[PDB]
């Protein structure tokens, strides 16, 4: 039983270590594209609600 | 009422040119320092002022004192201090144009626009104490609560 | 081994790392707009394992 748990909160371990790998891809790949295209198109977005 | 009006205004702005003036004049030096550096740039009242705030040597926002003076003659109130962040550097159009758009509540309010790059491609615009956040990092952590 | 067999098959793009960053920045990071002005290099460059 103690094995099957280790088990588990291994893979929860694994799946959180994915995610956050995930995050910081889209983090980078979002980086790279503001730095080419640049970030001003989003200062239409400032109106939505201000 | 009406004249004690235009002789409030009237006083604020020579404060505020007195301000302007001679803020850097007195600016750091001490008690000692700035005595002599103390002009008749000011009324007695203003020198005095001047010389206790050079007494320390913190005569260096005087202007802002200055600044201080125009606004207390209508009550100040419009400050309305808003901070805008963005993760590129702001150009001065844009800058101009966000300036501009954000006069839902008194206009061009005092704006002090930051770049903390680690932001990705949004804004961070705090009016007085609401901050409105569309910045794409703040769009990453909705995400990454996925974890 | 069997997380380390997970590492490797979820190591390659076209299995998890592109997909899943594709699907963030069109979804997320954009207005369901992946494109923007270009980031096919960082597609496939940046995600490297």
């Amino acid at each position: 039983a103690q094995a099957e748990q280790e088990r588990i909160r291994m893979l929860s371990e694994a799946k959180s270590q994915i995610a956050d790998l995930v995050t910081l891809t889209a983090s980078r790949v979002l980086g790279a594209e503001l730095q080419a295209r640049g970030h001003d198109a989003l200062i239409a977005e400032s109106l939505a609600a201000l | 009422r009406a004249l004690a009006a235009p002789l409030v205004e009237a006083l604020l702005t020579t404060a505020a040119e007195q301000i302007r003036a001679a803020a850097p004049r007195i600016a750091g030096l001490s008690a000692s320092e700035a005595a002599a550096v103390l002009p008749a740039d000011l009324l007695p009242q203003v020198r005095n002022f001047l010389l206790t705030m050079a007494k320390e040597g913190l005569t260096g926002e005087l202007n802002a004192v200055a600044a201080a003076l125009p606004g207390y003659l209508e009550t100040g109130s419009r400050a309305v201090d808003a901070s805008v962040t963005s993760a590129i550097e702001l150009s001065a159009e844009q800058k101009e144009r966000i300036t501009r758009e954000l006069q839902q509540r008194y206009g061009d309010v005092h704006v002090t626009y930051h770049v903390d790059p680690t932001l990705i491609g949004g804004l961070i615009i705090r009016v007085g104490d609401q901050v409105l956040d569309n910045s794409l990092r703040a769009r990453l952590s909705a995400i990454q609560r996925v974890l």
